[PDB]
């Protein structure tokens, strides 16, 4: 049996304020529903999920969480944005789908602090935020999704990005290139071309082919289209080159979103 | 023995008894901090500690 | 005693009492241990009769 | 290695409001830089540094903190005022200068609450306050500076102040007499005249002789001119009389500032 | 007792010429005073301090040495520029200040060659250069400051620099970002944010707070503000990420100055 | 704890009079602040510091004491001149800076008389002199600074001075050549050139480089620029030649000031 709780009131919710959603340790958080009003998702900046003071996932703005859910075609409702720790799209290969989905839940056992920090923009009309938690029996943080942010200059022609962090033992579920002039992209590991120079139209077709929604000004490289976790990139310690070849038509600054995965460690990634 | 008297006293008490014994302890802990800073393992230990509010817990059910 | 909005709570159920399982085990092992004592005391008592 | 952090936003910063700078427990605070605008330092009243709800240091207004720093000739910048817990002027006698200076840092280990409370004047134009922390590895509160406020009546002629608190085991770094008509002062302990009836001009000359700046309408009795902590007044549990003989030319109420020192105790001074 | 010597005449001092200050091996060079006339400090390009043919420190122009001294508020005089091997700002933690400062002196014992090479610009009016040496008893090169030059392009937005050399066992005293449009910078090691995204005004305030002078079009990250060498960055081998997040307002190429430190080695950095 | 005392009134302070500041024996005099008015420092001639009737330090006029303090950049105030027995610029090598500075304090233990004699010029308008003493616990005279006066004719060309007293076991902190036409000077001991023929501009640059102020018509040879007492000239009994080579441009009478150092002895230097 699951428990649906109305989380404690969020302290000091005001424009230009730096608030935090401190989660009580002991149980497992499958989903966290954040209700907002008097403020836009884009006005909720620097969203950081921290476990024991360490960063787990980061969102430039709350709007990126809305887009994250939209991509998987999850239920979207105005005035509310959810933190899906449990991945509903997961499919089991040697275990049940339910086990593969729940495995991403945010367990808090052994933790000292679990927080969701963020800053409220100064322009916020009259910010009002509350949270509801869909919890289950306590478990260690264990297997978690680690959303990381990266910024890189994209040229008009060809750009290559090979300096992406490769935490050992971790995996990569997907890579999102946020740019308006990306025509095609190619992904390779150690010379091996796992993703040919696929045109945007072709890449976006495959994405939609798997029930995903294409995000505006984004080139998504989904390594878990089938929902199988073992299709994602396994960051082996021996990998010598993890490269991305981007064919752009514009000279701009791209925000590269990398969805990492791995067993949470107090002194790990 | 205490006594009251005006004028600059010829001899004064130049004793810093219990305060120096403490002050040495502060000097000792400074060397412990420096011992950590001299190695890379000392910096990584301090990275684990944050400064936040107190944490609560709650649980029920039969596993 | 100060006033702050920072508290560390721990509200949870707790079990009480236990009877029968530890007993049954702690009645089996000493009864056998005692029985071994009687056997030793009997053979010592019986050997003294042989020395009469 | 030290860490420079942009402290969390100060809640409810407005004219006539009572705000507080709640410091996270765990590490050591060497310096706290408070940026202000839309308000004067004199408009930031009743500044209190509290450890576990108890008073450590007190400032009638933020301007007194500016004067405290000015006296030691510390870097002063408009729009910013720093809380120097670590005393940069300290000099070691049997330990290094660095150890003697850092020994005053605000350690928070074992603490339940660390706060810097203050009231914003109603006349404040458009108060805006933020804080930055220069921290280091955690330590117990230990040796701290405890600025205390006292108000006493001065006469035109000679006034004597012998009712100053004498917490056992503690020390006195300095005494600041805030009055406009003080000509000369004399300090004695148990009849012994440690400071002869020194004329203001003579006392102020010695102060400047040690790199200190003379404050307006203030007679400072610096017991740590050399930076040696052992030169300060040791409040011996055997002192029978701690007296101050003030020769004034005006009949006013003086604000006596006493800079105490000692190992912070949960049930101490 | 120290010895002040008028170094041998500098051979072939003329415009467009490549000269060198060959230092006699045997003793220790604490300071080297270079007198110049008929040429500007900016006209003395590619200044290199070489020990046994290997590069120790490098200056794009002699003006960078003038700025290096200005930053520490060292005595600056027109027509003369000094090479401060001994760091006067050093403070001892478990040793005397004098020992900590002299430890940076340029010992020459065991060396085969000690040189200070540089090129005289062609536009030089009538170059005239002489040098004076403040020496002391001979010592091995030992602990030395190694000024390194790096050029990186900056965007208008955020730029990240994580490819800075990390010589094992060495330390980093400071990092100077030479750019005209830097708003804020953030420094982190292995995810740990040692320096929050500090605004220039805030960073510059802390610098001045420690007796340092802010250099024009430069964002200085001083890791030895207190003069304590053990506060500097220890380039520990297990370090996986040494990153710099620069928030600029201009699209330019910055000159990154990194002040390394370590025991000089025939086969080291 | 130190004691600040208003010394007894100076007897017979009048123009053309020979006065004396008789110091009470028992404690240690770190600093003596002499307030003057109705007379110029140059009008206070033949200042002699005598211990037990023997000469310790000598000043042609009180103005030389003002210049002595100015050179070290000590606080200078009109109407007051201090006798700094404790040397604030001292830095410890194997002891703390404080110990190295206080070691020069004027201890009076074991003394029969401690006097500061001087003559008041006849032209003195209306001489008024008072003194304040900054004392500390009693100590033997011990290590003291012994300022000695010497007069020598300087030629236009080259002059050599090798007849300077060399008290065995004593040291030389500095040598001040008071002449208006000195271009360069060279210092050597037993043929060894410890100070090359340094041009005034070059010598003065090094002086300022160490926080010292250059005195008018003076060529200072500071042997304690770092504040290290062990950098001074140690007058070994074996020294065969202590020479000074002065390159002047004028034919004049120079006043050579020699700052000696050593453990005070009732029958010594
Ligand atoms: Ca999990
Ligand atoms: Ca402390
Ligand atoms: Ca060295
Ligand atoms: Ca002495």
């Amino acid at each position: 049996m699951r428990s649906f709780l109305n989380l404690n009131s969020i302290p000091n919710v005001a424009a230009g304020n730096s608030c935090s959603i401190k989660l009580p340790i002991g149980q497992t958080y499958e989903v966290i529903d954040l209700r907002y009003s008097g403020v836009t998702p884009s006005q909720i900046k620097n969203v950081r999920v921290e476990l024991d003071g360490r960063l787990l996932s980061t969102y430039k703005t709350l709007n990126d969480l809305i887009l994250e859910n939209t991509r998987h075609k999850r239920k979207i409702k105005a005035g509310v944005v959810s933190f899906h720790f449990v991945r509903p799209e997961m499919k089991g290969v040697n275990v049940t789908d339910l086990v593969q989905q729940r495995m991403f839940a945010l367990g808090t056992v052994g933790l000292t602090t679990c927080e969701i920090k963020f800053d409220i923009d100064e322009a916020a009309a009259g910010p009002k935020l509350s949270a509801i938690a869909q919890k289950s029996v306590g478990t260690a943080p264990s297997w978690l999704t680690m959303r990381r942010n990266f910024f890189k200059q994209l040229n008009n022609g060809t750009t290559e990005i090979a300096d992406l962090p490769r935490p050992v033992g971790y995996r990569i579920a997907a890579i999102h290139i946020k740019a308006a002039g990306v025509d095609a992209v190619e992904f390779q590991i150690d010379g091996t071309k796992w993703r040919d120079l696929l045109k945007k139209a072709d890449n976006d077709y495959i994405l939609e082919q798997y029930g995903k929604a294409v995000l505006d000004n984004t080139y998504t490289i989904d390594f878990m289209l089938e929902g199988d976790v073992y299709q994602s990139v396994l960051l082996d310690q021996m990998i010598q080159d993890l490269r991305l070849k981007i064919d752009s038509t514009m000279d701009e600054q791209a925000e590269i979103i990398v969805e990492y995965m791995g067993v949470w460690s107090r002194n790990g990634f | 023995v205490p006594t009251s008297v005006p004028t600059n006293q010829s001899v004064w008490g130049n004793v810093s008894t219990g305060l120096d014994a403490l002050i040495s302890g502060w000097a000792r802990v400074e060397q412990i901090k420096a011992a950590k800073a001299s190695t890379g393992q000392g910096r990584v230990e301090q990275a684990m500690t944050p400064e936040l509010d107190n944490g609560a817990a709650v649980v029920v059910e039969a596993p | 005693t100060p006033e702050l909005d920072n508290g560390a709570a721990v509200v949870v159920e707790a079990p009480k009492k236990a009877a029968q399982p530890s007993e049954t085990l702690v009645f089996g092992v000493p009864q056998k241990t005692l029985l071994l004592g009687f056997g030793g005391l009997l053979v010592l008592g019986l050997v003294m009769r042989g020395n009469k």
